[PDB]
């Protein structure tokens, strides 16, 4: 044990240094947030200047020129990354080790092949 | 009173009908009176630890002199028990979640 | 339940002269209780009368309720209607509390 | 189920030794503390603009690291044997301001 | 109870590394949260797979931190293949 | 109806007689003093203009015998007539003349008023009980509690002589010596903070020393009966060992004492219910 | 106590002798079950 | 009286069954058996919770309408 | 801890995010007083000894847990006004009743216990009963309605809930006001060309879940 | 004879003295009323 | 009695398998995905992900 102003003392340091990541953690998700919003906002007004997507209201429609949209050319190339890649995905039944190592080889062979 | 006063007595009357009528109607007065003599058993012949040993001890059965001693004992192997698996169980989520933490 | 009657008339009697009743202090009973006493009073000596196939049982009764009727009585004056009210109690039953 | 759950799962000696850490640093680092706190007090550094308190952060987060660091010999010594006399409790005071000391 | 209660007031600290500093530190916690365009298609499919390995606070920061990862480089991939 | 002039009434009335809480009328006009004053409270219940109309009166006390009694006799043959009393045995022992004798309840007869003629005597009737008439209380209610404790000796079996008197010794008749002597005056009733709060359903003191007198008689055999008709409700449970039974005794008994023991027979009957009653 | 303040009340308060020993019954036997099942809540 | 504040049980309630002695032995075994079942639960979930953010246990709230829970800037 | 009251926001850009500063400046003080008076009394229950503290603790110190956090939630927000708690009423009605029971806000009289008692009292004035009895009725069913309207602890839980609902609220708004006129190029084309007064956020997930759905893949 | 009378009685009182710590809460006291009078550490 | 429950509980299970229907009719009206190459090698069809794909039209490539 200790004496009590001591863990008082602790106690405010712990809280001063989880302050002090919640507001790293907080500054970082505002700025990933705010351009996550400025992406999607200029996509979405890409896809319906271009004749691709039809919003109606609250839901959106594809329209004739959908094959050329950004997003559905995004999503094949991560269905071609997680391929090519992730292989053992979504069927690794290895434990939490196993899933790590998987995906730690994973990880070094996009590197090898970025 | 008044004219008023002929109000009130109609009032009491209803009154009086209403309860004599829930009071005296078959069902609800035998369940009341089933309530009753279960409330009966539940207070007069609660489970006490002390009562009249009054008969002689040469007829007195030793489950009334022990009923205080077994009645302590699972008690405190109860209360002993519930403290020592608490104890076990915060050690094995530790353990468990320090191995799944991995 | 007719002793438990007699109770709440006597105490609602004795409720307008206790000393700590400064809500409503009335010299003179409502016409309402004097006509429940004297009906209370007709029931007493019908329920009496009718108990005179059992000596013990009739003598426990006069006991019993009439104590009620014997603690109204000396509550209340006999001057107007009073003997108008108590004219059934009075005759036998009111000797039997020395009255 | 009243208690709050724990998030971040941390061994006993973990624990023990972000504990004497944290005591240095609030005995160390206690301007930087409250230069945080205050940076980290109003509304806007709090919720709405959290870039400017990041250099206070910042501070206060290599002081941090510098004081778990214990990288002088005496230092590393004391948190030693604060760690053993703690696990040892599964009192230490004296150890603990000798470690606090140096 | 003291013990106690500081281990549950400490129980919200994400264990870093010693030698780490705070640069190193904030800009773990900015990789974490990274803005990437094709992370929304890989974003689904790696928090379908980890629901299933997510069970502590440390394993879930460590999944999806490895996924954060992943996620960049295919987005740098991404923006290297379609001009 | 007339609840809310009643309820008006009563809280101006009570509150316009709150102050003057002593009328305290003259019976004449006089400017010396030479005569003691006496209140004495007033209430002919028979007339609708008629209250409590304490009057005060001024008379030489050398005038008649240094007695209660004799003073209100004297008052009432001489200056006021309309004033009512009783009493018969005017010796201290029919309990008839039992009053308010400056502020206690005693006999009239064996009393003697204050020949301090500054410090002025009020004298008034025995308190919590219906006023027939001024200074004249109705004991019907005590009367009938004279009935339910049943004072007559009861035998169970009859003796074998059947021409001789019943065998008690010295001893035995000198347990009933001390509740025997007891006037009925209803002094200690009257003074009884029990009967005051319950006076229906507590039989009272000198009630409860009469049946003490009554069980612990030698010949009487009805004691285990005069225990279980007691032992009822609260009609012995009311007395709270207050006291003011044997201080307010004119007889000089002690039905403090009496009372207590009635309670011991009571409680030990209950153990003796259950100590005597298993087989 | 439930005893002794009953007795208080009957004594002091001359609208507590309108209920009848009946409900007093019920009445003391409504006090235990709601003094037993305060105790159990405050440990449970 | 002026002191009836005793530490005997009551005598009313001091009663015993004709087959003995008031029914403990089985009241008692009742009550730890329900204890065991009662206080085994709250052991488990006290013991067994951890707290994980992952950014999807967050879900888009609804008002009671049903509809996409959204306040306008200037309300 | 002791911040000044004058704040040094703009006021003619962001004047939500001046408002919500100069209410924070306000009320600080005096919550900051009532959370070092409830932490010192929870200091003293930890510092006490078998049944009167630190065997019952914190268990038992749950009125003043939660009292703190509604302390500190007040001190975060600095004025509720009654617009924003209506909004929240499309989640939760009867918010602005439990603020009220429960932030002391105004005078909380028993108004449906009053008419309650006055109701008796129309039926003591009609069957004659005394004037103390019918007061007694009067108060009896003020006073249930006083019983029943205090101690609502789940109410604190509510607005507990409603609070930091707010602070969502003003923290997403004030982040609009700073990025307003970054944003106001792109809010005219993006009206101009897509009709639609849903959220992008939802709007987006609704692009990439078609995508996902049905596209050349 | 009633058995176990000193348990009886040790329940009662017992029984007696956790009503009143439950009910009036006089072992768990609020020291705010002293905390505006108190000297503050650090 | 027993045979009216029985009818009840087969009633419900006609709604179920009513609504069931409905649900598996919009989950096949999907289009077909393909599962050539890898995707054939390594299905993603899993116990724990076969909600995910139940009654979804696939095009899978291999060997019976
Ligand atoms: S006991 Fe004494 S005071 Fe009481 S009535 Fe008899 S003589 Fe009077
Ligand atoms: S004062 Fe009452 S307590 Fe008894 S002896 Fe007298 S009746
Ligand atoms: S005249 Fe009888 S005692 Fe006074």
């Amino acid at each position: 044990m200790f004496s009590d102003f001591n863990m008082y003392e602790a106690k405010v340091f712990l809280k001063a240094v989880a302050d002090a990541q919640n507001t790293f953690r907080q500054t970082a998700q505002q700025e990933n947030q705010l351009a996550r919003y400025e992406s999607q906002s200029q996509s979405l007004l890409n896809g319906s200047t271009s004749g691709a997507i039809s919003i109606t209201g609250d839901n959106i429609q594809q329209g004739r020129n959908f094959k050329a949209l950004k997003e559905v050319k995004l999503f094949q190339y991560s269905n071609e990354i997680f391929k090519k890649y992730l292989a053992g995905f979504d069927s690794f039944s290895g434990d939490y080790t196993a899933f790590k190592k998987f995906l730690n080889e994973s990880v070094k062979k996009i590197e090898q092949d970025a | 009173n008044h004219s008023c006063q002929k109000v009130f007595e109609g009032f009491v009357s209803a009154l009086y009908d209403t309860s004599y009528f829930f009071r005296n109607f078959g069902p609800f007065k035998a369940t009341i009176h089933y309530a009753t003599y279960a409330n009966y058993l539940a207070q007069n012949w609660a489970p006490r630890v002390s009562y009249i040993e009054t008969s002689t001890p040469a007829y007195t059965l030793a489950k009334n002199k022990y009923a205080v001693y077994i009645v302590y004992g699972l008690i405190g192997g109860a209360l002993i028990h519930n403290y020592m698996l608490d104890n076990k169980a915060a050690q094995k989520s530790q353990q468990y979640y320090l191995k799944h933490r991995d | 339940e007719f002793y438990w009657e007699l109770k709440t008339i006597y105490l609602e009697l004795s409720r307008g002269v206790a000393t700590s009743n400064f809500h409503n202090k009335r010299e003179v009973t409502h016409s309402i209780i004097e006509s429940d006493i004297k009906n209370s009073i007709h029931k007493y000596i019908q329920l009496i009368d009718d108990l005179k196939d059992y000596p013990e049982w009739q003598h426990k009764v006069r006991e019993e309720i009439g104590y009620y009727a014997h603690m109204i009585y000396t509550s209340v004056n006999h001057d107007g209607n009073f003997p108008e009210i108590f004219k059934e109690f009075n005759k036998v039953d009111s000797l039997y509390y020395f009255k | 189920s009243i208690l709050p759950p724990l998030q971040y799962t941390y061994s006993n000696e973990e624990s023990l030794e972000l504990l004497i850490h944290s005591i240095k640093g609030n005995k160390d680092c206690n301007s930087e503390r409250k230069a945080f706190n205050l940076c980290r007090s109003t509304v806007l550094g709090k919720h709405v603009e959290p870039e400017k308190c990041l250099d206070k952060a910042l501070v206060f987060v290599n002081c941090f690291q510098k004081v778990r660091r214990d990288e002088s010999a005496a230092c590393q010594s004391a948190f030693n044997s604060t760690l053993e006399c703690g696990k040892k409790y599964s009192s230490c005071q004296s150890q603990l301001d000798a470690y606090l000391n140096c | 109870k003291l013990d106690q209660i500081i281990s549950y007031y400490i129980t919200p600290v994400r264990r870093f590394d010693k030698n780490l500093t705070a640069e190193q530190i904030y800009e773990q916690y900015q990789q974490a949260a990274q803005f990437n365009e094709i992370d929304a298609f890989t974003n689904i499919r790696f928090h379908r797979k980890f629901k299933e390995y997510i069970q502590t606070q440390e394993q879930s920061d460590y999944l999806y931190e490895k996924a954060k990862q992943i996620s960049t480089l295919a987005q740098k991939m991404f923006e290297k293949k379609f001009p | 109806s007339i609840c809310l002039e009643s309820i008006s009434g009563t809280i101006k009335g009570l509150q316009k007689a709150n102050y003057v809480v002593e009328h305290n009328p003259n019976l004449t006009s006089e400017e010396k003093k030479h005569l003691k004053q006496f209140l004495v409270y007033r209430y002919n219940p028979a007339d609708p203009h008629d209250q409590p109309k304490y009057v005060s009166y001024w008379c030489d006390i050398k005038k008649f015998p240094p007695m209660f009694l004799d003073a209100i006799l004297y008052i009432k043959n001489e200056l006021d007539p309309t004033l009512s009393i009783r009493r018969s045995c005017r010796e201290g022992i029919c309990g008839s003349c039992a009053v308010n004798c400056d502020g206690l309840h005693t006999l009239a007869c064996i009393s003697g008023f204050n020949r301090d003629l500054s410090k002025p005597t009020i004298i008034t009737p025995l308190g919590h009980m219906f006023i027939l008439k001024d200074l004249v209380v109705d004991m019907t209610n005590f009367y009938a509690q004279y009935k339910m404790i049943e004072p007559y000796l009861k035998r169970k079996t009859p003796k074998p002589d059947a021409n001789k008197e019943y065998p008690q010794s010295p001893e035995q008749r000198a347990l009933l010596d001390g509740l025997y002597e007891c006037v009925l005056c209803a002094a200690c009733s009257t003074s009884c903070p029990s009967y005051w709060w319950h006076p229906d359903r507590y039989l009272g003191p000198a009630i409860l020393q009469q049946a003490y007198r009554w069980i612990v008689d030698s010949r009487d055999e009805y004691t285990q009966e005069r225990i279980e008709r007691i032992a009822e409700d609260v009609r012995l449970d009311d007395c709270q060992q207050i006291g003011m039974c044997s201080f307010t005794c004119p007889k000089g008994l002690n039905p403090q004492l009496s009372l207590k023991n009635l309670m011991d027979m009571v409680k030990d009957f209950r153990q003796k219910r259950i100590e005597q009653e298993v087989l | 106590m439930f005893k002794e303040l009953i007795h208080i009340f009957r004594t002091y308060f001359i609208t507590f002798r309108y209920l009848k020993k009946s409900n007093i019954n019920f009445l003391k036997n409504l006090s235990y079950t709601l003094i037993a099942y305060y105790l159990i809540i405050n440990f449970m | 009286a002026r002191l009836w504040w005793t530490l005997d049980p009551s005598k009313y309630y001091l009663k015993q069954i004709s087959s003995g002695g008031r029914n403990e032995i089985l009241f008692t075994v009742l009550g730890v058996t329900a204890a065991y079942w009662y206080f085994g639960n709250k052991r488990c979930e006290h013991y067994w919770r951890r707290q994980i953010d992952n950014c999807q246990s967050w879900s888009r709230a609804q008002n009671i309408n049903g509809n996409n829970l959204t306040v306008k800037q200037y309300f | 801890v002791r911040l000044n009251l004058k704040s040094n926001v703009d006021q003619n850009e962001y004047p939500f995010l001046a408002k919500w500063d100069k209410d924070m400046r306000q009320n600080y003080e005096e919550y900051q007083n009532r959370i070092d008076a409830t932490t010192y009394h929870l200091q003293r229950s930890q510092r006490g000894i078998a049944v009167f503290g630190e065997w019952m603790y914190p268990r038992y110190f749950q009125k003043d847990i939660l009292e703190l956090e509604v302390l500190r939630r007040k001190q975060q927000l600095g004025k509720i006004y009654p617009e924003e708690v209506s909004s929240y009423t499309q989640i939760n009605p009867d918010i602005a009743n439990d603020l009220n029971l429960t932030f002391n806000a105004k005078l909380l009289w028993p108004v449906r216990g009053m008419t309650v008692g006055a109701g008796f009292f129309a039926f003591a004035h009609l069957f004659n009963l005394p004037y103390s009895f019918r007061l007694g009725l009067f108060v009896l069913p003020t006073a249930v309605e006083l019983a029943f309207t205090w101690g609502n602890k789940t109410s604190q839980f509510k607005s507990i809930e409603f609070m930091d609902y707010l602070l969502q609220y003003r923290v997403s708004k004030a982040l609009l006001e700073k990025n307003a006129k970054h944003f106001a190029e792109k809010k005219a084309a993006y009206q101009k060309e897509i009709n639609s007064s849903q959220s992008v956020q939802d709007l987006y997930n609704q692009l990439i879940t078609l995508v996902s759905e049905q596209a050349p893949s | 004879p009633i058995r176990n009378i000193q348990f009886a009685r040790y329940h009662y009182l017992a029984a007696v003295t956790v009503f009143t710590y439950f009910a009036t809460r006089c072992c768990l006291l609020d020291y705010k009323k002293y905390y505006p009078l108190a000297s503050v550490k650090k | 009695i027993g045979t009216l429950l029985y009818g009840a509980n087969q009633s419900s299970k006609a709604r179920e398998n009513k609504v069931a229907t409905e649900t598996r009719k919009e989950r096949m009206a999907k289009p077909t995905i393909q599962l050539t190459g890898a995707d054939s090698q390594n299905p993603p069809f899993t116990e724990k992900n076969i909600n995910d794909w139940l009654y979804k039209t696939v095009s899978i490539t291999g060997r019976p």
